[PDB]
């Protein structure tokens, strides 16, 4: 139902990263494209708990991205609003994260899109 | 004979690529795709097991101008396969192949997709070979190198660059295919002092 | 030829004259009209036939980016289907004269890494492009997309 | 030695090939191999081996057999308008899966 709740299922049966992505589309009939729905917001919550990063959703959020379900605006939204700072280990989680995509960067949409990038930066 | 050569080449071709044409898992890719190479080998073993020493040339070039009469790269290779693996097995002596393949007046630069798995194949056969048919050889391949212009086109480049790869390997030290001083002796009489 | 020859030998050493049809008139008018009575009371539209006809797994639109309207055009796909995973766009670049040529996908190695199944996905795929036969079509490359995408969840579980 | 060649007869040139052969700790089941060869003294061309995936029927083998059986007239309309250069998408599944 809510998307924590999704989530949090794929990580209780151990589900491989594709296998999280037929089901989460199996979950969901409409797409939103997974950022109305945002996606990396709940990823990023259940994974940067600990202090040290789960590598199962930090594998679901790197297929994610890898994967074009969810844009680079909302995962650096998300990004953004993480801080605390004391742990250097989700830090350099969300620096390789941001290493994926950035140099890239190439929103492919509506112009709202490019200025929610924009924004994003 | 020349009517039965011609019919089981032909069929051979068209089978082997509509039913890999349709991909219902007909086929198992790693090594199975080295026993439909292998079927291929055991047509061309049934077409030899058929003839005379003095006639065993003559059909390697009418083989190698069917071949080169094709259009489809993906024919091209698969009876290139063919071919490799009627010299691998031992039915063919492995300097016909070669000398009727670099001989064939088909094979010109501008064809740099049959130019390119020509000298593959070549580069895959020429290690059984004499040194005296490597000698002949290295002579032929270096006149066939000789015809390309001073300049061509950028993507044709490195199919082009197939050729150079076995005059690599010939004049190899390590690999010891021949004499290198037949070697120079060949290049010096085709490059004397005094010529690029 | 038999019963018929004089007049080919007359009609065919009478041509280039520029009277000949004059001559012809004058000999066989008057008979024939005695006789017979007078005369007498911006894309290539094979491309929008194959998007009209794919099955709707796929999602085949153009790219906002690349040149429009010209020669070649180029498209950004999609893939919809609960039993297959989300997958890279997949890039596509159609020749002007299509038909009688193989179009070309569009490489893009960068994002099939970062992943052991998008790479599997690519290993199968170039695999398949290259068992494909000479002047394909599109769903030709689309359909060896999908099943690749199909091995590569079948060859990881 | 343990082998069934099963010939096609709407298309001769067709054989499936069972290959049986023992699985090595359980005794008394069999394991199945399933071969595609075709034909021209007949010669064999070529063979390729299919994807591995009251129990007397045997699912598998007519299920291929039935595949081979209505996917194989395809190929040769497939060659014929390939050798008078009418250009096609391939053989494809059309709309729903059964055709």
């Amino acid at each position: 139902v809510n998307l924590k709740q999704a989530i949090l299922q794929a990580w209780k049966e151990r589900w491989s990263d594709y296998q999280w992505a037929i089901n989460m589309k199996k979950f969901f009939p409409k797409g939103a494209t997974w950022d109305i729905l945002n996606l990396a917001d709940a990823l990023l919550e259940q994974a940067m708990i600990g202090p040290s990063p789960n590598p199962l959703i930090l594998s679901y959020l790197k297929y994610a991205i890898s994967s074009q379900m969810v844009s680079y605006s909302s995962v650096l939204t998300a990004i953004s609003k993480f801080d605390d700072f004391s742990r250097d280990l989700c830090v350099q989680a969300l620096l390789d994260i941001m290493d994926m995509f950035c140099d890239r960067l190439s929103c492919h949409g509506k112009a709202e899109e490019c200025i929610g990038l924009c924004r994003a930066l | 004979m020349e009517t039965q050569l011609q019919s089981i080449f032909e069929e051979v071709v068209k089978t082997e690529v509509i039913e890999e044409a349709f991909p219902g898992m007909f086929m198992d890719t790693p090594e199975d795709e080295k026993t439909k190479l292998i079927s291929c080998l055991g047509a061309f073993r049934q077409f030899w097991g058929g003839l005379s020493q003095e006639s065993h040339e003559q059909c390697i070039q009418w083989i190698v101008k069917f071949i080169h009469g094709q259009h489809s790269p993906k024919r091209i290779s698969f009876l290139y396969d063919c071919l490799a693996m009627a010299v691998e097995t031992g039915l063919l002596p492995p300097r016909l192949v070669c000398e009727s393949l670099i001989n064939s007046d088909t094979l010109e630069w501008e064809r740099t997709q049959l130019w390119a798995l020509t000298f593959k194949l070549v580069r895959k056969i020429i290690g059984g070979v004499d040194y005296k048919g490597v000698r002949d050889l290295l002579k032929v391949i270096l006149e066939k190198i000789l015809t390309i212009p001073n300049t061509v086109s950028s993507a044709v480049v490195q199919q082009l660059l197939a050729a150079r790869e076995v005059i690599a390997y010939i004049l190899e030290r390590n690999a010891c295919l021949l004499p290198a001083y037949f070697a120079v002796t060949e290049i010096r009489k085709l490059y004397p002092e005094g010529k690029l | 030829q038999y019963l018929c020859q004089p007049l080919l030998d007359a009609v065919l050493a009478n041509i280039r004259s520029p009277v000949f049809n004059h001559s012809l008139y004058r000999t066989f008018v008057p008979a024939m009209t005695a006789i017979h009575g007078p005369p007498i009371t911006s894309i290539p539209s094979v491309l929008q036939g194959e998007v009209a006809r794919l099955d709707p797994k796929f999602l085949v639109n153009l790219d906002p980016s690349h040149c429009s309207n010209n020669g070649t055009v180029h498209l950004i796909c999609k893939l919809d289907d609960k039993d297959l995973p989300s997958v890279p766009p997949l890039e596509l670049s159609v020749p002007a004269d299509y038909p009688a040529q193989s179009p070309l996908w569009i490489d893009r190695q960068w994002q099939y890494d970062a992943n052991p199944f998008l790479q599997s996905v690519h290993r199968c795929m170039t695999s398949r492009l290259l068992q494909l036969p000479d002047k394909h079509s599109v769903t030709a490359l689309l359909n060896t997309w999908a099943q690749s995408v199909h091995q590569a969840c079948l060859s990881a579980a | 030695k343990n082998k069934l060649f099963i010939k096609l007869t709407r298309l001769p040139q067709y054989y499936i090939v069972v290959e049986m052969l023992e699985v090595p700790n359980k005794p008394t089941q069999l394991s199945y191999k399933y071969y595609f060869m075709s034909v021209n003294p007949a010669m064999a061309l070529l063979l390729q081996q299919f994807k591995e995936n009251m129990c007397a029927f045997n699912k598998v083998l007519a299920h291929f057999v039935a595949m081979c059986d209505t996917n194989m007239p395809f190929v040769g309309l497939r060659l014929e308008l390939s050798n008078l250069e009418i250009p096609h998408q391939g053989v494809q599944v059309e709309g729903d899966g059964f055709s």
